[PDB]
């Protein structure tokens, strides 16, 4: 309910971190695959967690 | 929903080209065995009528 808006900006990201977590997560995807972001770029990122 | 549509591909379909080729693109060891999920995205969808 306090979701923690947590800004992504200026830094590189490394999505080669996002796998190694507990198997089979899920991991879903809206608007684009979650391996072209790696050739895609954004004005900021919300890190809500 | 009987009408289907191939949503994804890896590579795209070349002018005046059908491809009927059900394969899935397994991008990890994972085995899809038919669950969306991490590395395993159904090349086809039902149309939503």
């Amino acid at each position: 309910y306090a979701w923690n808006r947590k800004r992504i900006s200026n830094c590189v990201a490394d999505y080669s971190v996002l796998y190694n977590f507990a198997p089979f997560f899920a991991f879903k995807c809206y608007g684009v695959s979650p391996t072209k972001l790696n050739d895609l770029c954004f004005t900021n990122v919300y890190a809500d967690s | 929903y009987n009408y289907r549509y191939r949503l994804f591909r890896k590579s795209k379909l070349k002018p005046f080209e059908r491809d009927i080729s059900t394969e899935i693109y397994q991008a990890g060891n994972k085995p899809c065995n038919g669950v969306a999920g991490v590395n395993c995205y159904f090349p086809l969808q039902s149309y939503g009528f």
